[PDB]
């Protein structure tokens, strides 16, 4: 029948999970923890296990064939991602679950480290009993993000995934912190008005009494997400400054972090940061978990780049293959360069709507000062002493005594740097034809000493970790 | 009792005509938080039940703040004003909203240029959604005016679209004809490195040696026609020194201190 | 973006040859 | 979520990690004797 | 609808002491659920618990030792909680604001290691709300019955008295006794404390022929 | 668990003993961090001295 | 003898720290041997000094190192 | 340390398969 085929396919994902688990349990082997349970794992456990072969009706059949219940309830779980009490909250596909024949295979393995017969279910002590709840959690997460799940089964994640747990330890803390991440993220795409944020917020303080260094990596970033949606900034930047974001952590939680932080710092007029950080963010964002927050990425960035003055190219919409979501801000990137406003404030308002729901929309107005910035820099670094007069008839501004006081203000800023002489009347760059007697080149040269440093210190701690986590728990 | 509809509550009768006083209203708002205590207690949790308690609970608060721009008792109104915010923000479909609401948020967002602060204006105005929950047409004026200052411009700045408004958002302008002038002078600082004082008093748009010597003292400049605009300019050009070594290549201790714990 | 330069082609192949007279 | 053994728990801190300090000090002293050590076979 | 416990904090700033009092107690329902907003506006709750003017001096102390936590400054919430000076039992009873809880029994313990030179007893120089939380502990060893739960405490406040009778009834003597022998010797290396923890198990051993005499031979 | 939480013998959880739970969990858990990362630091040094 | 009986992390460091910088053949083969004495009541302790200890091609060393062995275990 | 970690992740699907081999050696004994 149809879940036969993909049996094969359960004990394999069962023979992953249970070692990580193991792992956790013995002192600390964080490291090793992580990598394991985040894209590598999730990839592999929905996409070719599920999708590909068919039969989604194998998730629910995972974590629950045995009737347990746990002591403390999780049975709802299980349920709400898939085959709520009828076929398939999404696909079925299923001849065999626990509400159509308990049994059939064991990717339990008749050991507690997933799952286990039902005399666990009822009441246990064991310590085994915490490893594999928190564990249960994370099996089930993985099928909810990717596909989507809305509803009613969003809304009761939260309460069983934490107030459940408010003790936990080092190793199932972690495993519960990349749960709840990934269902933040589910409640995010809804758009619902029932509060993500303060279940997150509930989240951190359990987080912090364990004092696991995942656990408050992986809430604050979204943490931050959640913010920028209901749109209450000023928590959001306290927020970001408090998160240390250590060095070590896994590939989605690098792009993310960086992606919000710029988000943040665009509208402050940090933009030569913010411009950074996303464009660094798309790279190293993955192929698959990803995609939801990566559009997002994408078609920020644009509006943001403009905001310091780059004019992006037309490669940067073209080569990802995402060109005609893109194109409104393409728009808006002849507009930037032009430097005549009738055409910026037109753009802005007639798409207001759809950038509002990128969280664009406070961005977008900040280019008005953009529009001329922009024109106006490519014409003062490139030439040395030009009149206000030639700015002014190039870039379609009203008057050249405009055009002054709009250079004044920006040489303020410093990221146009120069120096005006209204005498004659022309603006002048800064310029000193060697730049050997002046520190400049060797201070270019120091701070990537400094940046190399970093590298070497980071590499060596890093590197034993973890063949010294597989030692103590036995490698073949 | 309290500033509910009616004229049989206190506040009200000082929110319209009755009472012509300006700073009356402001006033008798401290007597007015002790009959707030019971109608506040309630709705800063949200429930549908609580809808009724809110109207009357912003009622008080915003009557008050509103007066006080009149006559300007302002950073007063500033501290009023953020119980205001949050219940804009949020609460909805248990009515913060209102023709109060509207004329409560411009009066906000034109205080922060007043402060001279252009930042405070983008975290401030993203914080209410003050530019979508009521929409930019009083609104407009500051949000169109924080723009152009940001932008360097001093002659699309308006003044005119903030006496379309006369929700006392009339009597911000007054010291938002300074706060103009205030800018130019600066960025004058910064721009030039010497020029003649003719070239420099047109753009300032003063005009009478008066003017000059007022904005002079918060510049530094010294004299009324005479200016010393050269002072920024100045900051620039240190990068041509080499001899003294020790600060100028930087970071020395540090990068020697972590190449020896590696090798 | 798109470079400016192409469209600059026609234009400066005969801007030339008038230029070169009417100014120095 | 919560541990399984809490009288284990509680009575962990006096039995077993009271005495393994002691045996932690001398195996601190072993990683500065490497370091030093190390630095002397490269003399 | 609501998210934002910002229209709470406002309260605080706007003047008459009345409407700031009932704020300060809202204000501590609030703060679990949101704890990022409360934590910007930190400062304006240290200054309500330092005024004494206020009737709600406690609820200040305490809803800054709720923020504090939560940030993961486990110290700062200490001196502020030892300021309320009551409210300790609910904190108690709870799973989350009993990380303050906690810390008071931590903090106690290190501090008797330096008090205990002069005067051996942790006893009335180290401050009220700390020793009473530690009195409890104690008082839970006792009710529980272990033995081991006694000892331990009693070696870091440096006192004779809880690892004589670990548990106070002392009818459960040989075996409760020869624990204390084992962990003086390993932990430390002091042999000063160790003479006068020793000397109390003497008295105990004498009185009763009912502990056993393989424990009394170690002490010897 | 907790002062409140289950277990009314109370040796079989320390029902009295818990409520205080904070205190004990932190210190088993710094062990397990300290040893650790002290055996880390060990081997891998003398990996590198015994070459 | 003395630290017998409770071992302090001083008098560990010292006995270590003295063998690897002496040219003085005598002093260092003994230095070596006491490592064993001290641990003695944990001998779970001494094979992983000694083993850094008899991996070195210096006799005097060597010497040492089987008799800390030796009365630990 | 590239080298390593690519090096480090087969290294981790030896010692993963041990906690379940183990798993599965306890059942076969617990089922007859």
């Amino acid at each position: 029948p149809a879940p036969q085929d993909v049996e094969m396919k359960e004990e394999a994902a069962a023979g992953s999970g249970s070692a990580g688990e193991g792992d956790g349990k013995a002192a600390a082997t964080e490291h090793s923890q992580r990598e394991l349970d985040t894209v590598t794992l999730e990839d592999i456990k929905e996409h070719v296990r599920q999708l590909e072969k068919a039969v989604s009706g194998k998730e629910p059949r995972f974590v629950l064939r045995a009737l347990r219940m746990l002591p403390s309830t999780s049975r709802r779980l299980n349920h709400y991602v898939l085959y709520k009490a009828v076929h398939g909250f999404f696909t079925s596909n299923n001849a065999t679950r626990d509400f159509l024949l308990p049994f059939l295979e064991e990717p339990m393995d008749t050991e507690a480290d997933l799952q286990f017969r039902p005399r666990t279910g009822k009441a246990a002590s064991a310590p085994l009993l915490p490893e594999v709840e928190a564990y249960l959690q994370l099996l089930m997460v993985i099928f909810l993000m990717n596909s989507k799940r809305y509803k009613e089964a969003q809304k009761i994640s939260d309460d069983l995934m934490q107030k459940i747990s408010t003790q936990n330890r080092r190793a199932l803390d972690l495993v519960a912190a990349k749960c709840y991440y990934y269902h933040a993220r589910v409640y995010e795409f809804l758009d619902k008005l029932d509060v993500v944020r303060s279940f997150l917020h509930a989240r951190l303080r359990t987080a912090t009494l364990r004092h696991d260094a995942d656990g408050q990596a992986t809430l604050l970033n979204l943490l931050l997400r959640n913010y920028l949606h209901y749109s209450l900034y000023d928590q959001a930047e306290k927020l970001v400054s408090k998160s240390v974001f250590p060095e070590q952590a896994n590939n989605n939680e690098w792009a993310r972090y960086l992606y919000y932080t710029g988000r943040i710092k665009a509208i402050q007029l940090e933009y030569s940061e913010a411009r950074r950080t996303m464009t660094n963010a798309l790279r190293k964002a993955p192929q698959h978990t990803a995609v939801g927050f990566k559009q997002t990425v994408h078609k920020l960035l644009i509006v943001v780049e403009l905001l310091l003055g780059e004019i992006p190219d037309r490669l940067q919409f073209r080569q990802p293959s995402l060109k005609r979501s893109l194109m409104p801000y393409f728009l808006l990137t002849q507009a930037v360069r032009t430097g005549n406003l009738a055409k910026f404030n037109q753009v802005l308002d007639q798409f207001g709507e759809k950038f509002q729901t990128d969280g664009t929309y406070t961005l977008i107005i900040r280019l008005r000062h953009n529009v001329i910035k922009t024109g106006v820099r490519m014409i003062s670094l490139s030439y040395s002493r030009i009149s206000l007069a030639d700015i002014a008839q190039k870039l379609q501004l009203d008057s050249p005594e405009d055009a002054e006081f709009i250079v004044a203000k920006a040489i303020r800023d410093g990221v146009i740097e120069a120096s005006i002489n209204h005498e004659k009347g022309y603006v002048q760059s800064k310029e000193m034809i060697d730049i050997y007697s002046t520190r400049e080149p060797q201070l270019a040269f120091h701070q990537r000493i400094s940046f190399c440093l970093d590298i070497h210190n980071m590499s060596v701690k890093a590197m034993r970790f973890p063949p010294k986590s597989y030692n103590k728990d036995l490698e073949s | 009792l309290q500033a509910a509809a009616g004229m049989y509550e206190q506040l009200k009768d000082e929110w319209n005509r009755k009472s012509p006083n300006l700073s009356k209203c402001g006033e008798e708002l401290g007597r007015l938080k002790l009959v707030l205590l019971e109608l506040n207690f309630l709705p800063t949790t949200g429930t549908k039940l609580t809808k009724q308690q809110l109207i009357l609970a912003r009622d008080i608060l915003e009557i008050g703040a509103q007066w006080s721009i009149l006559c300007k008792d302002i950073p007063s109104f500033e501290r009023y004003m953020a119980q205001l915010k949050c219940y804009y923000f949020d609460y909805k479909e248990q009515l913060p909203e209102s023709a109060y609401m509207h004329q409560l948020l411009g009066l906000n967002l034109l205080f922060l240029l007043s402060q001279n602060r252009v930042a405070e204006f983008h975290t401030e105005l993203e914080r209410l959604p003050a530019k979508d929950i009521q929409t930019n047409v009083y609104i407009k004026h500051p949000v169109s005016l924080e723009q152009y200052l940001m932008e360097g411009s001093y002659n699309k700045v308006f003044l005119a679209k903030g006496n379309i408004p006369a929700e006392s958002y009339t009597f911000f302008i007054d010291i938002l004809l300074d706060t103009i002038r205030d800018e130019i002078a600066g960025c004058i600082e910064k721009a030039y490195e010497k020029i003649l004082f003719a070239e420099a008093t047109r753009i300032l748009f003063f005009s009478t040696p008066k003017k000059m010597t007022d904005y002079a003292k918060k510049r530094g400049w010294l004299l009324g026609p005479n200016n010393y605009y050269s002072f920024a300019s100045q900051q620039q050009k240190p990068e041509d020194s080499t001899i003294p070594s020790t600060e100028l290549a930087r970071q020395v201790i540090e990068y020697a201190r972590q190449l020896e714990m590696i090798v | 973006n798109v470079e400016d330069d192409f469209s600059n082609q026609l234009r400066a192949e005969l801007e030339k040859h008038g230029y070169k007279m009417e100014t120095s | 979520s919560f541990l399984g053994p809490e009288p284990e728990d509680l009575e962990d801190l006096y039995s077993r990690y009271k005495k393994l300090q002691q045996e932690l000090e001398f195996l601190e002293v072993q990683e500065e004797y490497i370091k030093d050590e190390q630095k002397n076979l490269k003399k | 609808m609501i998210t934002s416990a910002a229209g709470i904090i406002s309260l605080l700033d706007e003047e008459e002491p009345q409407l700031k009092e009932f704020a300060l107690h809202k204000l501590n329902a609030v703060v679990n659920d949101f704890w990022a907003e409360i934590s910007e506006s930190v400062d304006k709750i240290e200054v309500l618990y330092e005024d004494e003017g206020f009737r709600s001096r406690q609820f200040a102390a305490l809803v800054a030792s709720k923020v504090f936590y939560h940030l993961g400054a486990f110290e700062e919430s200490l001196n502020y909680a030892l300021g309320a000076g009551d409210l300790f039992n609910v904190n108690d009873n709870s799973e989350y604001v009993e990380t303050i809880i906690a810390k008071c029994i931590d903090h106690y313990t290190k501090q008797c290691v330096e008090n205990a030179d002069l005067p051996e007893g942790e006893k009335k120089p180290i401050d009220q709300r700390l020793e009473g939380i530690v009195n409890k502990m104690f008082q839970r060893c006792l009710d529980d019955h272990k033995y081991k739960q006694a000892i331990g405490i009693a070696l870091e406040t440096r006192r004779l008295d809880v690892f004589e009778k670990t548990i106070l009834e002392s009818n459960d003597v040989p075996g409760m006794l020869a624990y204390s022998l084992k962990l003086c010797m390993s932990l430390m290396q002091n042999k000063q404390f160790r003479n006068k923890v020793l000397r109390v198990l003497v008295k105990i051993y004498m009185n009763l022929e009912k502990p056993d005499f393989i424990n009394v031979c170690q002490c010897l | 668990m907790a002062l409140d939480g289950p277990e009314q013998m109370e040796l079989e959880e320390g029902k009295a003993g818990s409520g205080l739970r904070q205190y004990y969990l932190s210190k088993i858990e710094e062990l397990q961090l300290i040893v650790n990362d002290k055996s880390q630091n060990l081997r891998r040094l003398q990996a590198q001295r015994n070459e | 003898m003395a630290y017998c009986g409770s071992g302090n992390n001083k008098a560990i460091r010292r006995l270590l720290h003295v063998a690897v910088s002496d040219v003085n053949d005598d002093v260092r083969r003994a230095a070596v041997e006491s490592l064993g004495f001290i641990l003695f009541r944990t001998p779970e302790q001494c094979p992983s000094v000694v083993s850094l200890l008899s991996e070195s091609y210096n006799p005097h060393v060597r010497y040492g190192a089987a008799m800390a062995l030796g009365v630990c275990c | 340390m590239v080298v390593v970690y690519l090096a480090s992740l087969i290294r981790s699907v030896v010692a993963l398969h041990n906690l379940i081999n183990n798993k599965i050696a306890n059942r076969d004994a617990e089922k007859k």
